[PDB]
């Protein structure tokens, strides 16, 4: 098991404030197996992809 | 009548206790204070009493948690495990499950059975104190009180039963010249009853073992002997 | 005698030697609510034998007729007449970092009195005051009867 | 999976089932044009720290609000702080078992 | 995680959720240790109920008056006695009994310095049963007992009624029925009787004398219950081997689990059960320590008429002497 904590890093745009990290990936073997998890933000909303996609 | 009497039989004379009846009244209602106050703190009395209710509360929590564990099931709940799993495949499993609560069971009855056992010898020796301090007083020492025991009460308490081991502690002392034992010039001994033999002015006093107080000698306070010994004070003009 | 593996005896060295276990046992932590940091103290053991096997010496400690204490000075020459904290053989640790110190629960009532007889006669310190105190006891005659079913 | 914006601890999100033994874990480099852009933006600071099997004493306050933890196996102290349930334990002498020894592995016996 | 289980991490991992049956057991091994050491504080209590000694009482020099020997009943010396801890008399006890407070910490102490393995303890207590020593150690209780007996006699007398010992036994043998004429004319053959019935108490030890009998047989039942229950351990209970390494090594990790779990819950009823004979046996030794103190403060330190109570016969007096696990009472 594992514990990863992220600061918020508020990065600052035109006339926006936005704030987004890295992308976390877990698996075993990363092949068309293993049921790969991807959980990645987009501006504010978590993206998790539980698929056993290649990459 | 019977605290007076009774305190004779440590060593002090009436002579003291006629004239301070009042005292010793005002101090069974301060005694009687003290104790009905001192359970405000962390008494004893409180500290076993509680100590057992609780001990029962435990053992019953503990048995109830005891249905609660998995021994090495899947699960602890009925439901579960009559629900999940088969009616027909589910018998062998049960049947270590069936049996280790029986064999539970029998140990917790069994540490009943002894515990109980232990209460039962508990209430033969309170019965004796009941019926040995509290109904009569005999001679015996450090039984019915730690101490210079005179009276002992009884009240009711939960699951069990409270006594007021009325002792009998001093205050001050004081130095003295003690002698025991002492005889006639005319071959005859001299032994004290409860106390020791003090001088006092060329004269010869007797005083009780746990009062100085210097009374005259008597025959309810003398052992007569038929010879003296060799490490015995002579003296005469002692004659009674 | 009962049947098990005390040594052995090498076949290529014509070697011998005696199996002895190593050590395994337990440590003893006292504690004080009013306190904040602890008193190890390890049962039959030596200092040298810790310090060589556990750990580097980072607290003051003293060796003891128990064991090495840890996070606490020793003091034998200290009594007190009640303690929370028992260790055994008569030693108590309490909090002032925690102090070795050596207890008694009861002490004889010493007086300054002759031993012997002088003239015929001796020193007794009679009572001249006294006021009836009152104890508590309690007996446990009577149990919950609790029952359980089939 | 578990995680929380606001808050010292952390609340669920949701539970599968894979069967898999997972073995991996890695971080996607990100291929972005502003990063650090000459030392004045928030650069990363991902961290990760490995769990293992342990045990903690967690107090819950009226609104069941984690506050306090008892690690168990930081030091002697966290051992006696947990084994009676409570963050000041009473007065006393309190034997430790469980002590760590760190012995050493013993395989593959000869005849 | 030390008599259940060893120094590994399967054993101690499956402990986790199934380790509340093992609080029950620590439970009651603290509540033994309880009786224990209240029992032992309640005896120390009761041996100086009233005691009162004298500043000025050397013990290593005035320790023989009116013709009787106390020699055996003295055991300390100067203003602090931390070299001289016991008695002769208990000398004498403790050299045939070495499993004693100081044998145990003197065994326990000797197992990693350097010497013979040739005893069971170090592997008892490597397997986490453990002896732990008294609260209140040999010396005190010696010194205690060493004090009760010279306050008896020397003033200001606790032990004795208030009165000398030799005037103690003068008027207790009166109870009997033989007057003082005989008693006051032969005092000296009371003396060199009393100095007799020492010299014969103290080499009676030689043969096979009763209190070294049941002395030896408590501390060998002692002995037994520990060594039958390390042996418990090494009890196949049903499985291939009795060693962790053998079953966590050889078998899998993972179809194991069903397997251990029966050979883990058997060495735990195994402990429950030994807790609890444990904890019936502590009763009795707690009933039998109510029976010392009635003798204590009932035979030794006064006298009250009862037939057959404290010596089979016409009893006198009783000394009390320190003796290991328990108490030692010369019915005169
Ligand atoms: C895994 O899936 C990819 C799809 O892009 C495919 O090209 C690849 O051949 C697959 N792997 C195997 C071993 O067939
Ligand atoms: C008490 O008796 C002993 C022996 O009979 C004797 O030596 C001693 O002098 C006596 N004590 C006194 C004060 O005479
Ligand atoms: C060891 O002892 C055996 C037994 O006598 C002997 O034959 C042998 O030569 C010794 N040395 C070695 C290296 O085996
Ligand atoms: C602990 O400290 C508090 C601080 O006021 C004090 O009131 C209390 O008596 C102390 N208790 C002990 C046992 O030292
Ligand atoms: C600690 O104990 C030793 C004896 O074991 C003693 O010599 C030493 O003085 C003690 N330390 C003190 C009192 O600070
Ligand atoms: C005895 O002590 C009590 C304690 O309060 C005191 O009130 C009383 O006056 C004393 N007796 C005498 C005679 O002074």
């Amino acid at each position: 098991g594992i514990f990863s904590r992220v600061k918020n890093t508020k990065l600052y745009v035109n006339k926006t404030l936005y704030s987004e990290f890295s992308t976390i990936v877990i698996g075993s073997v990363f092949i068309n197996n293993s049921y790969t998890i991807v959980v990645q933000p987009h501006n504010g909303v978590l993206e998790i992809t539980a698929c056993q996609y290649t990459m | 009548l019977n605290v007076q009497y009774r305190i004779n039989g440590l060593g002090v004379t009436m002579d003291v206790l006629n004239k301070n009846q009042k005292l010793i009244a005002t101090a069974f209602n301060n005694a009687l204070l003290s104790i009905q106050n001192g359970f405000s703190a962390t008494n004893s009395a409180l500290a076993k009493i509680q100590s057992v209710v609780n001990s029962n509360a435990q053992a019953l929590n503990s048995l109830l948690q005891q249905l609660f564990n998995k021994f090495g099931a899947i699960s602890s709940s009925l439901q579960e495990i009559l629900s999940r799993l088969d009616a027909l495949e589910a018998q062998v499993q049960i049947d270590r499950l069936i049996n280790g609560r029986l064999t539970a069971l029998n140990a917790y009855v069994s540490q009943q059975l002894s515990d109980i056992s232990l209460v039962k010898l508990g209430a033969a020796l309170a019965m004796e104190k009941v019926n040995e301090c509290v109904k009569s007083q005999s001679p015996r020492i450090n039984f019915c009180g730690n101490g210079n025991h005179i009276l002992s009460l009884v009240q009711n308490a939960p699951y069990g039963l409270l006594f007021m081991h009325f002792s009998y502690k001093p205050i001050s002392f004081k130095t003295v010249l003690v002698s025991p034992g002492l005889c006639i010039s005319g071959d005859v001994g001299i032994a004290p009853k409860q106390g020791y033999f003090i001088k006092h002015n060329d004269h010869w006093m007797f005083t009780g073992s746990s009062y100085y107080y210097p009374e005259p000698i008597s025959d309810k306070n003398v052992v007569f002997m038929n010879t003296c010994s060799v490490n015995f004070t002579k003296a005469p003009l002692v004659y009674l | 005698f009962n049947g098990n593996i005390i040594g052995f005896k090498d076949f290529v060295t014509n070697k011998t030697y005696n199996i002895f276990p190593c050590y395994a046992g337990r440590v003893s932590a006292a504690f004080h609510q009013n306190a904040s940091s602890l008193a190890l103290l390890y049962r039959n053991l030596k200092c040298s034998y810790v310090l060589n096997n556990i750990s580097l010496a980072t607290q003051p400690y003293f060796d003891s007729y128990l064991g090495c204490v840890f996070n606490a000075d020793n003091l034998t020459d200290y009594s007190v007449s009640s303690c929370a904290l028992r260790m055994g053989s008569g030693f108590c640790v309490d909090y002032n970092s925690y102090r070795f110190v050596t207890f008694e629960p009861f002490n004889v009532s010493f007086v300054n009195d002759s031993i012997e007889s002088v003239g015929g006669l001796y020193e007794i310190k009679i009572p001249t005051n006294f006021t009836i105190v009152g104890q508590e006891e309690f007996i446990q005659t009577n149990s919950p009867k609790v029952t359980i079913d089939c | 999976a578990y995680y929380a914006d606001s808050g010292m601890p952390t609340t669920f999100l949701f539970s599968l089932y894979l069967g898999t033994l997972l073995s991996h874990y890695y971080v996607l480099p990100l291929t972005c044009n502003a990063i650090s852009s000459n030392t004045d933006n928030e650069t990363l600071q991902y961290w990760v720290t490995p769990l293992s099997k342990r045990q903690y004493l967690l107090k819950f306050d009226d609104r069941g609000v984690i506050t306090n933890a008892v690690d168990c196996s930081s030091s002697f102290f966290s051992e006696i702080q947990c084994k009676t349930k409570s963050l000041l334990p009473n007065t006393g002498v309190y034997d430790l078992s469980g002590f760590t020894v760190k012995p050493v592995a013993t395989v593959h016996r000869r005849i | 995680s030390l008599f259940v289980c060893s120094n590994y991490a399967a054993c101690h991992d499956l402990l986790s959720e199934y380790g509340t049956f093992c609080d029950n057991i620590n439970s009651i091994l603290d509540e033994v240790n309880g009786l224990l050491d209240t029992t032992q504080l309640h005896v120390a209590d009761t041996l100086m109920q009233g005691v009162t000694l004298s500043s000025n009482l050397n013990t290593n020099l005035h320790f023989d008056v009116d013709n009787i020997n106390f020699k055996s009943l003295v055991g300390c010396l100067g203003p602090h006695c931390g070299s001289s801890s016991r008695s002769f008399f208990e000398d004498l006890l403790f050299d045939k009994v070495k499993l004693s407070d100081v044998g145990f910490v003197e065994a326990y102490n000797n197992c990693t310095g350097g010497s013979e393995i040739r005893d069971l303890l170090c592997v008892q207590s490597f397997n986490g049963i453990k002896v732990l020593p008294p609260i209140l150690s040999e010396s005190q209780i010696s010194g205690y007992t060493t004090a009760a007996t010279v306050a008896a006699m020397f003033p200001p007398w606790s032990a004795a009624a208030g009165i000398p010992f030799s005037l103690n036994v003068q008027y207790r043998i009166n109870g009997l029925g033989v007057t003082m004429d005989v008693l006051n004319k032969n005092q000296k053959l009371i003396a060199t009787a009393f100095n007799n019935a020492l010299l014969s108490i103290q080499n009676g030890f030689s043969a096979t004398n009763s209190a070294l009998a049941k002395i030896q047989s408590v501390v060998n039942s002692n002995a037994q219950a520990l060594n039958s229950l390390l042996q418990q351990l090494f009890n196949k209970f049903g499985a291939i081997s009795s060693s962790l390494q053998e079953i966590l090594s050889r078998l899998d990790a993972l179809e194991a689990q069903v397997q251990i779990d029966r050979l883990i819950n058997g060495r735990l009823t195994a402990l429950n059960a030994y807790v609890s004979q444990q904890l019936s046996d502590i009763s009795l030794v707690k009933l039998g320590a109510a029976l010392a103190m009635e003798k204590v403060n009932e035979c030794v330190k006064s006298q009250s008429p009862r037939i057959n109570f404290c010596g089979n016969g016409n009893h006198i007096l009783s000394l009390v002497q320190n003796a290991p696990y328990g108490l030692l009472f010369m019915h005169f």
